[PDB]
């Protein structure tokens, strides 16, 4: 990316508030900076000395570079084989963030097959046109009749001797359509809530995935390690393995672009992201529930009061501050849907104002 | 006492049962690595209640109405416009339209003009999309059941004082147990009105609560979360997950300088490490 | 069963539209309807 | 979809007599009221089974008190069978299923494709046991 | 309103809430913790019990 710009800039956050909170409690000094790549450290095969070796920021630890490392520390069994860790400060689990947010006309008459309106028009025109010709035949007559044919329709009375049995039948005609095309369209509605999700690691669909199943982790993190070692995830580390990103923020930019369809992250994380971005989901299984931590060194004298100093952070409301700061932070409409219907409506008593212009220059 | 007098005076050697972590036992002992996510949490009664029938915004909000305005100024001023070509209609064809809203008003004698039908049978027709969607929008309410918390959390202005408000309630916790040191660590009114509220036994508590001999109650998260998972009619559904609360875990307790803190450390991680936990 | 487990996927199990056939049978009484009316008219 | 036959015989085929009976009821109260103090007579039945839907059909404005008092009371039923109605078409939505097209291998299809108008199509891999 | 609400909520309680109110699953540790009247019982001198 950059051949070579490093400069001091500003930080601040969780974590910085959490050091400030440490060095408030206990008694030293210290200095702020930041690590070279954007990577958490593997046990990678280097190409000489056929010996595996780390990077990141285990590299600049356990070169001596680095005091403590403050980071949202993976805990696990690779990297406590070599350094000591501290008691967790962050409970976080693992989900998987996938894109099932797809927004909506409610399929009136334009989105809809016109069988209905047509069919109803026919059928009011037939029963029009036979009330004309039983009142002809009686045991502005036309528009009275024809205007009682719409009124009937209309849910909001000619000669009738022989024909009040049609009028019957037509009146409950039309309400049993309009009740059916009411409760159709509130069960569609209610009911507009397919499968989009992944449902956990326990998917065999993703245990064998194809070319829209997109899913991957970040470019040498613990979650690779952690997929690595257990055996039913190699075929997943075999999609994996080709679309590794370098940072979170390129996934949520590869998502959000529909790059990826799903990807695994820390819980908390992907809950502040889905309250500033409102068009992220997560899945429902919670898995791995973990811990994050402080990187620390072996044995040394600031292992002891440091964690009696996290866990008096967790004794009080303190952690509930920090929640407070970053994690409790959080952010028929008929505006789209009937927008529609209210152009049709307007364009409908535009016309039909036009053709009472017509009706009174005829008559 | 207990665990803790048979670790520190060294009679046993490690505590493998459940045991809370807080300040005084990490002083007195070593701790392993905690494995599970056992914070603390209230379980009240929670019965059934209601679906809070508030009210509704979704197909107005405050702005559709200047577009029932607006077309009843056109109704009217078209029905002046027909009466005009064709003496008490002046205001009153927006009552016509506006009783109409609802279907159910004084039948006024509709003029011929073949205007004033056209015009009732679009409102009409706009009737029948907005009953049925009335109907959606309270089929858009009774979606996933609910009920509302009594108390929010920790820092519930009922936990201040069931005096100020007019339901009085009580709240308890287990005699001589470490809730009572986190109480009394971080709040003393509420262990002064926890003393009065005391209990014995973790089944006498939840018969308590089911027959109304307690109303809240204070314990660790994940055993009232079991508790609730195999509850008798499933009744007890939680505020939360334990997110205004203490939020620690369970390890096991070594004595100071005993050599077996790595190995059952790495142990842990590997059992968790491979999703046998 | 724990190969079947292993090898095995359970997650597929067993659409709105405007029927067709009701209001097929809606207009057979309709027909009726025709008929009675006919009936009642031609007496 | 589900593809129902109707929905009048499958759901209301005890209730239907029903209604009948309480029509002819309120219809014989109407005609005894109308010849006790227009043409509440024969027309009454074609005005009560309106009053069940009331679809802007205007008839008249009963002057008997009994009259206005049965319009209510069947106005107030009206609703609530209505409400009834709808509450069963929804229960009606509540399940899913699907029909088989195909059920049984001595089906009437495998006979011969030109009992039915789309020619349908069904093969095997070769060499197989099947 | 009131009685759009009334149909809206009698078509409303014959939605099926609680749609299973038993222990089906069999890997439910109810099954492993039985109560004073979860009663489930097999045949005497069967495969089953073997
Ligand atoms: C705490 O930090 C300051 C930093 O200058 C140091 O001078 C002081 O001695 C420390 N306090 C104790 C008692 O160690
Ligand atoms: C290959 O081997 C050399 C040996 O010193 C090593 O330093 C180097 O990192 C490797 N290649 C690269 C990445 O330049
Ligand atoms: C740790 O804290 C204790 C007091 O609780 C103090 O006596 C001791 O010197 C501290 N050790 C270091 C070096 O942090
Ligand atoms: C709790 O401690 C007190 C101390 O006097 C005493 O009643 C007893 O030891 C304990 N009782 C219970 C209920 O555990
Ligand atoms: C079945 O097997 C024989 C022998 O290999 C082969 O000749 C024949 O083509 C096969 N059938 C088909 C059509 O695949």
């Amino acid at each position: 990316g950059s051949p070579r710009h490093t400069v001091p800039q500003c930080c601040y956050g969780f974590c910085i508030d959490l050091l400030i909170k440490l060095a408030r409690t206990m008694n030293f000094t210290y200095e702020v900076h930041l690590v070279a790549d954007g990577k958490f450290g593997t046990q990678e095969r280097v190409n000489n000395s056929n010996k595996k070796e780390w990077n990141g920021m285990m590299g600049e630890l356990l070169s001596g570079q680095a005091d403590m490392i403050v980071a949202p520390l993976t805990i696990n069994n690779e990297r406590a084989q070599y350094i000591e860790f501290s008691k967790p400060f962050k409970y976080q689990g693992l989900t998987i963030l996938v894109k099932k947010e797809i927004p909506r006309l409610d399929s009136f008459m334009q989105p809809f097959q016109s069988t209905l309106w047509l069919l109803v028009g026919l059928s009011v025109h037939v029963v029009a046109v036979m009330l004309y010709l039983l009142d002809r035949f009686s045991p502005l007559t036309l528009s009275s009749a024809m205007w009682f044919s719409w009124g009937v329709l209309l849910n909001s009375a000619p000669r009738s001797f022989s024909a009040r049995i049609l009028g019957m039948v037509w009146a409950g005609f039309a309400m049993i359509i309009v009740a059916s095309y009411t409760a159709n369209l509130a069960a569609f509605l209610v009911l507009d809530r397919p499968e989009e999700r992944i449902t956990g690691i326990n998917d065999p669909r993703l245990r064998n995935p194809s070319d829209k199943f997109i899913y991957a982790t970040v470019k040498q993190s613990s979650v690779d390690i952690y997929f690595r070692r257990q055996v039913e995830l190699s075929t997943m580390y075999r999609h994996m393995e080709k679309h590794n990103y370098e940072s979170a923020a390129e996934a949520i930019q590869a998502v959000r672009d529909n790059k990826l369809h799903a990807f695994i992250w820390d819980s908390a994380v992907l809950e502040f992201e889905a309250s500033q971005k409102c068009d992220l989901v997560t899945t429902g299984e919670l898995f791995f529930r973990s811990g994050f931590g402080i990187g620390m060194r072996k044995d040394s004298p600031w292992k002891q009061n440091v964690s009696l100093s996290i866990l008096k952070s967790h004794e009080n409301g303190f952690m509930e501050d920090l929640d407070k700061t970053w994690v409790r932070y959080q952010e028929t409409l008929t505006f789209e849907n009937m927008a529609g219907v209210f152009m049709l409506v307007a364009g409908g008593i535009v016309a039909g104002i036009f053709l009472i212009f017509i009706e009174i220059a005829y008559k | 006492n207990g665990m803790i007098g048979e670790v520190v005076y060294q009679r046993a050697v490690m505590a493998v049962g459940s045991l809370t972590i807080n300040e005084e036992r990490s002083e007195v002992v070593d701790f392993s690595v905690p494995f599970v996510e056992t914070g603390i949490s209230v379980m009240v009664s929670r019965s059934n209640g209601t679906v809070s029938p508030s009210a509704f915004l979704e197909p107005f909000s405050a702005s559709v109405w200047v577009m029932m305005f607006v077309m009843l100024l056109i109704v009217s001023a078209i029905a002046v416009f027909v009466f005009e070509y064709f003496s008490f209609t002046i205001g009153k064809a927006i009552w016509l339209l506006w009783g109409l809203v609802f279907n159910n008003s004084v039948p006024v004698q509709n003029p011929k003009g073949t205007t004033s039908k056209i015009m009732v049978s679009v409102w009409a027709f706009f009737a029948v999309i907005f009953l049925a969607s009335y109907t959606a929008n309270l089929a858009a309410f009774m979606i996933q059941e609910e009920f509302v918390d009594q108390v929010t959390g920790l820092s519930d202005k009922k936990f201040q004082r069931p005096h100020d408000y007019s339901p009085p309630f009580r709240f308890g916790t287990v005699p001589n147990g470490s809730t009572e040191r986190n109480i009394r660590n971080n709040y003393p009114y509420m262990h002064q009105y926890m003393t009065r509220f005391n209990q014995r036994g973790v089944e006498d508590a939840l018969v308590s609560l089911k027959t109304g001999k307690l109303d809240a109650f204070i314990y660790d998260a994940a055993v009232l979360n079991y508790k609730a998972g195999r509850d008798e009619g499933c009744k007890l559904v939680t505020i939360g997950s334990g997110y205004i609360f203490a939020t620690t875990g369970y390890g096991i307790a070594l004595q100071k300088g005993s050599p077996w803190k790595r190995q059952i450390d790495l142990a842990l991680l590997q059992f968790v490490g491979d999703g046998e936990m | 069963e724990e190969l079947e487990t292993l090898w095995l996927t359970g997650i597929c199990h067993n659409s709105s539209q405007l029927d067709i056939d009701n209001m097929a049978g809606v207009f057979y009484m309709l027909a009726a309807a025709m008929a009675l009316s006919l009936i009642t008219f031609i007496w």
